[PDB]
């Protein structure tokens, strides 16, 4: 068929979720089902359906037009972005590795790993590993000393991420004894970071850059800012993912350029992502 | 033995003359790396070839177990889709295309015009599209009174067949500046630095990655600061190549390294 199964997972102001009424979805919105476990130890369960919409929902809604397909919108209920646990994929990924969304769209990074189970299109915005700090504080990025070496100054910089992601991986890999350093300052979640930074409990925050450009695009009295565009670390995007050997990707490829040599992309970004500062 | 086409395109590729007895001159960084050099044929002659996309593709045919040769499109174009009716590519597109190349290793534009008919890697590079002035001179940006009304007081251009020309004549929105345009462009962003240097080019449209690096190396020249549209270098190869899918987790691979961030910190910043 052209009526496809698609994943999405919800991460505002890439996808938003709303109830619904009249009880159907507004427009912006297109409708998405969520199914909520009855309790923790059963696998029953209801599918409830929800309303989504957003920066990537824009993005599916021209893709279906042009690609020309209709789909079964569905919330990733078991992880987020996509994990390989013991070998064994969970959330966005997962869905499609396991062939129950041909194509999953969202706030999800194209990378390696990923890259081997299952096929992403172009990029369609930019990410990376990010640094956000108060405005006025001095620091070049990632690999920046003072990351690296952090007990090299004095008072040592304070810095973390939210463990368990990407970014907490990223830094294991590449740089040990600033993942050992900065483990003390794990933050719950993004806003908790941010609320560390504004309070000077933290120094900075290292994060997604597409997730920290929009943040500090909407800080209040605009004090928190990131590191300049060319000094985001493992640049890469956000992607649609798809089946291995898909044949979808390259339509989506076409219609994804197609978006952003036209101005389509940039007229979502001004819709969904910039912000006052 | 893969054939890689390549252009100059510094601080992407640098083309110097080898020494006498045909090899390299054998040279390190300021901060004690070795700069690693390739022999790249170009228009006839051997010559030096090193840079940004050299070390890309000498970690690619380490990675993934292949020899090569290095030559210099023979047009020294990107590559646009002309009229011969049948249509052909030129620069490096008609290249790889016709079996003159394997793959393009360069500061290649991905967009949707060659996506048609070529396989891209995932982005090696990402950047934009900026403006390079003289120092002294004071425009705005991409809007700005003496670039959308434009006359023979202040010209501006871009390279000639890139992925600049196909964006500006694309776009009926871009009419008026590519009038203007087409009728000033380059054969090469060097041609249309020194010309800019010169006072003979008031300002240049081309890539950030290039511009801005050329302002940090010379005085008397400065970009606007601002990207006015976003896009990345690729990687490019035929259509269904068997090469495609390794090239491309090499590429991803090499962002999470830290390599290409060596490879920024070696050559563009
Ligand atoms: N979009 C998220 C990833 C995002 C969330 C987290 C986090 O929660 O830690 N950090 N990132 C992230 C980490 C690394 C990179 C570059 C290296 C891998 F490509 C880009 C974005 C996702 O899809 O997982």
């Amino acid at each position: 068929d052209n009526h496809l199964s698609i994943v999405t997972l919800e991460e505002a102001p890439f996808v938003i979720v709303e109830d619904i009424d009249t009880e159907t979805c507004v427009r912006n919105t297109v409708p998405c089902r969520k199914f909520v476990k009855i309790n923790n130890s059963t696998n029953e369960g209801m599918n409830v359906k929800k309303c989504c919409k957003g920066f990537c929902i824009d993005i599916l809604k021209k893709l279906s037009r042009t690609v020309k397909f209709t789909y079964d919108l569905y919330l990733v209920t078991n992880g987020k972005h996509g994990k390989k646990v013991n070998n064994v994929w969970n959330g966005m990924i997962g869905e499609v590795v396991y062939q129950r969304a041909v194509m999953a769209v969202g706030s999800l990074t194209i990378n390696e790993e990923r890259s081997e189970v299952v096929d992403f299109s172009v990029p369609f915005v930019e990410t990376g590993i990010s640094v956000m700090v108060s405005r006025g504080t001095q620091v070049t990025g990632l690999s920046d000393k003072k990351f690296q070496r952090p007990h090299d100054y004095s008072p040592p910089f304070r810095f973390g991420t939210v463990p368990n992601g990407s970014t907490e991986r990223n830094i294991r890999n590449n740089y040990p004894y600033m993942h050992q350093y900065m483990t003390r300052f794990n933050q719950r979640g993004v806003e908790d970071a941010l609320v560390s930074l504004k309070t000077g409990k933290l120094d900075a925050f290292i994060y997604d850059a597409a997730v920290l450009n929009y943040k500090a695009g909407r800080d209040e009295g605009c004090k928190l800012v990131t590191i300049g565009s060319g000094y985001i670390f493992a640049t890469t995007g956000y992607g649609i993912a798809l089946q291995k050997g898909s044949p979808w990707k390259r339509q989506i490829d076409l219609a994804l350029l197609q978006f952003v040599g036209d101005g389509e992309m940039e007229e979502l970004e001004t819709l969904w992502l910039t912000g006052i500062c | 033995r893969l054939k890689i086409v390549t252009i100059h395109q510094e601080p992407f590729v640098y083309v110097k003359p080898t020494m006498s007895d045909g090899t390299c001159k054998e040279e390190f960084t300021v901060n004690g790396d070795p700069v690693k050099k390739v022999i790249c044929t170009g228009p006839t002659v051997p010559q030096c070839c090193y840079g940004f996309c050299i070390d890309l593709l000498i970690k690619l045919a380490r990675t993934m177990n292949f020899t090569y040769e290095v030559h210099l499109v023979a047009d020294g174009k990107f590559g646009t889709q002309e009229r011969v009716n049948k249509k052909e590519w030129n620069g490096m597109m008609g290249e790889l295309l016709s079996g003159q190349a394997d793959m393009i290793v360069a500061p290649l534009t991905i967009n949707n015009e060659r996506a048609q008919y070529i396989e891209f890697s995932k982005p090696f590079k990402y950047q934009g599209l900026t403006i390079l002035v003289k120092k002294g001179t004071r425009i705005t940006g991409i809007n700005d009174p003496r670039l959308r009304n434009p006359s023979d007081k202040f010209i501006y251009a871009t390279v000639k067949q890139s992925s600049v020309d196909i964006y500006f004549r694309r776009q009926v929105e871009l009419s008026t500046m590519y009038r203007h345009m087409e009728k000033h462009n380059y054969e090469s962003a060097a041609e249309a630095i020194q010309a800019v240097r010169d006072n003979k080019l008031h300002a240049f449209i081309w890539d950030s990655a290039v511009l801005e690096f050329e302002a940090s190396q010379k005085c008397d020249l400065v970009t606007t600061g601002e990207l006015f549209f976003r896009s990345g270098f690729g990687i490019g190869m035929r259509k269904d190549s068997p090469w495609k899918q390794n090239v491309s987790l090499s590429i991803l691979k090499s962002h999470e390294n830290g390599f290409m961030e060596d490879l920024d910190k070696t050559w563009v910043r």
